[PDB]
């Protein structure tokens, strides 16, 4: 709730975190945060909701596929 | 004749979530709430437990709700979809939120001791799922959650349900341009009725507005002094003697622990009841989105195709395409029909008739065809039934065999 | 742990409390400890009444799942287990339940080439439950799943009108049943 302009220090939503340095990287949540925000240990580190891989199947005017 | 009409059905899935800690609550900064509030036990301990866990659940139930796929699927590039125009239902990159009209019209018509935690799933993200679902209904069929995605063209997936519901598929093909028509003037009335009409969205503003009266009320009921001498949590600390505030400050602390008790019961309440509410708008997640149902008003005033799932604050919202009949016609039926001693029965439909001359049709709709001796079914003779007629049955192919 | 609460009061103790208190101060001293500890069982009383109403909603669901996903089958999607369901075998738990969903998970999909209709002999053909699947030159019919090629003929297709209005039409060459068997 508290700004962290008082008392590494990433800005996020939910307050800051402090400790931890950010990430750009996309991986799995372990630790739930709160603002798409979300923690793994590997030290410690923050990265937002990855919803795991994106896959668009293609569509056309004519194309179907049945399983085997 | 039959006509296509859409209606929307609104239920909640999360409130505001709330935490609590007794000692600030109580008093600010003072030792005697330190070394008195101790001596209750871990009352509040009990109820700071209970906030906490119902956070839990209710991110657990938010995570639910909506996470249901495996993968995220984005829309094609081409927006042709067999001259089914959908254009206010796919996002737009025309905006930073990435949103639909839509539900960018609905959420502009919805509108110290306390901490406002924030949903651990935000808005982006649910408006994300609510895409990546309609791309995955529109693009992969209603078969697309048992596993690996597949993909069907949108004529035929609404030929495999009205399949399922229990009509023959040709009548979609007759009159395609015209369902096409119809589905977006209904989808214009919807989205003109959602942006005009302000009482079609009560329930999330119900609850919105019971969760902040319940706020107000525990911040306006705080200030009372409680037949206490004073009101004020650091006045009596400095005008009463320190060993003579024992019993004024003792009563308001058992007062406020009772407040915050009654509002932790009632806050549980309306939990175990949004919780209820949820699982049910699960149930129609898992039966009415993935997937075609066949159970009757459960989606829509009649017979169901499909529903369109979109994103909504501090809730959801539906989009149920339903299947009304119409044009009423007055017609003879029978039983059954005696051919050569023999009686015939339908085989999936039933008799039809205006004049002299019989048809056979399917279940919710008027097609004739020749009554013939492929599409029935003999089972002993007209002699044990009631009302039977007597007409003729034509044979395939009796005339085309003699040669 | 409760019990052992002071409450406010000099000592959680009942019987060493009364000798050490005269009665007109005792009295007080009893009916704050006794209102203490009822407003603590109101308290667990609730907690476990909201708790009872959590866990009967959860046995009438389960009673409802024991209803339909073990007594036969349904044809719902993802609600006894994920994905198509098979059968549910129950097992025993103490104060739960354990499941086993027997589930249909088709995979290893194939690309293929479709058609809405079959425009032969001016008039339009529609499959009676399977749908037009082809490859290459050739044309075939097959269920939902587990494709399996078979030959379409006239009994498992039907007609209604011509082939005019069906866009994405193309023509095909369909066999019919008993032309090898015409003259004898
Ligand atoms: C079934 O109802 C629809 C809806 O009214 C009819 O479509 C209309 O048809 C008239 C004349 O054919 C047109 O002037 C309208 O513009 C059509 N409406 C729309 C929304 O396109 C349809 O003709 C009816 N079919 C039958 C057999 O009665
Ligand atoms: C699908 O329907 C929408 C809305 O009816 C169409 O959007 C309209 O497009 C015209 C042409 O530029 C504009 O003048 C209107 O203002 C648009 N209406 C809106 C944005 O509400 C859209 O063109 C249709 N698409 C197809 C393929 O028919
Ligand atoms: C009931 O509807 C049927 C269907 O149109 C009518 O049958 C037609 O009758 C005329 C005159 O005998 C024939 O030329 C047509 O070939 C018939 N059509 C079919 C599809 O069989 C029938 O006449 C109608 N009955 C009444 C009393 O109007
Ligand atoms: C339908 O056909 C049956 C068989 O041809 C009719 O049954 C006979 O009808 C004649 C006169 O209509 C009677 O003399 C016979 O005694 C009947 N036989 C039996 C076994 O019932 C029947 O009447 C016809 N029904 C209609 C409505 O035309
Ligand atoms: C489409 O699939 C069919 C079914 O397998 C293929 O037909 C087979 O072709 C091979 C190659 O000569 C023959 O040995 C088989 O006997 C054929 N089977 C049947 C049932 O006809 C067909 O070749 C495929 N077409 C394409 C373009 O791949
Ligand atoms: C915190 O303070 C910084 C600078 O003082 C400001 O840019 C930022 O918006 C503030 N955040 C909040 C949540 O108040
Ligand atoms: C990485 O994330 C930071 C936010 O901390 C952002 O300012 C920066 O632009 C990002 N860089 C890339 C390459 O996305
Ligand atoms: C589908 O066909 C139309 C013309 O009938 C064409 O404009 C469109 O590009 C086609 N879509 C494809 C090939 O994906
Ligand atoms: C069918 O018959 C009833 C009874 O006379 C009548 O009330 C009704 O209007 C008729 N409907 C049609 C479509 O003719
Ligand atoms: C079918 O073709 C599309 C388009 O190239 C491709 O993305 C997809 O992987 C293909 N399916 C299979 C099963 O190879
Ligand atoms: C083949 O199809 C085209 C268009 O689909 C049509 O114009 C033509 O008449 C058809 N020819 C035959 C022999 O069916």
């Amino acid at each position: 709730g508290v700004n962290c302009t008082e008392v590494n220090v990433f800005q996020t939503r939910a307050g800051c975190l402090i400790g931890a340095e950010y990430v750009n990287n996309s991986y799995e949540c372990d630790i739930p945060i709160g603002a798409g925000i979300c923690a793994s240990y590997q030290s410690i580190i923050a990265y937002t909701m990855s919803l795991g891989a994106e896959n668009s199947v293609a569509y056309s005017n004519n194309s179907i596929a049945i399983p085997t | 004749n039959f006509t296509i009409s859409v209606t929307t059905e609104i239920l909640p899935v999360s409130m505001t979530k709330t935490s609590v800690d007794c000692t600030m609550y109580i008093c600010g900064d003072s030792t005697e709430c330190s070394n008195l509030l101790l001596q209750y036990g871990s009352f509040c301990t009990q109820l700071k437990r209970a906030l906490t866990g119902i956070a839990v659940e209710q991110d657990k139930n938010t995570q639910e709700v909506f996470a249901q796929v495996k993968q995220i699927y984005k829309t094609p590039p081409i927006k042709y979809f067999g001259g089914f125009n959908f254009s206010q239902i796919l996002p737009d990159p025309s905006k930073p939120s990435k949103r639909s009209p839509i539900e960018d019209l609905l959420f502009n018509k919805v509108t110290n001791g306390l901490t406002v935690l924030p949903p651990l799933l935000t808005d982006e993200m649910i408006a994300q799922y609510t895409s990546a679902l309609l791309a995955g209904t529109i693009t992969s069929g209603w078969t697309f959650g048992a596993g690996p995605a597949l993909q069907i063209p949108f004529p035929m997936q609404m030929a495999y349900r009205f399949n399922g519901i229990g009509v023959t598929q040709n009548v979609l093909y007759e009159n395609q341009k015209l369902i096409a028509n119809q589905f977006n003037s209904a989808i214009g009335k919807i989205q003109d009725s959602l942006s005009s009409t302000p009482s079609a969205l009560g329930k999330l503003q119900d609850v919105v507005n019971h969760n902040a009266q319940a706020l107000n009320t525990l911040v306006k009921q705080l200030s009372s002094k409680f037949g206490a001498i004073s009101s004020v949590l650091n006045d009596i600390l400095s005008r009463l003697d320190p060993p003579e505030a024992e019993v004024q400050i003792d009563r308001l602390i058992t007062g406020r622990l009772q407040s915050l008790q009654t509002y932790v019961t009632q806050q549980l309440i309306r939990a175990a009841e949004i919780r209820a509410s949820a699982n049910l708008a699960a149930t129609k997640m898992s039966e009415c989105v993935l997937g075609q149902s066949k159970r009757v008003d459960f989606c829509g005033k009649g017979y169901h195709l499909m529903s369109f799932p979109q994103s909504a604050p501090h809730g959801v919202v539906f989009l149920h395409v339903t299947y009304v009949p119409a044009q009423e016609k007055n017609f003879t039926t029978a039983p059954a029909i005696c051919h050569d001693g023999k009686a015939h029965f339908p085989r999936e439909g039933v008799f039809v008739s205006n004049g002299t001359h019989w048809f056979v049709t399917q279940r919710n709709f008027y097609e004739p065809q020749i009554i013939t001796t492929d599409n029935t079914f003999v089972s002993g003779n007209c002699d044990v039934v009631i009302g039977i007629v007597n007409n003729t049955v034509y044979d395939p192919l009796q005339p085309e065999l003699d040669s």
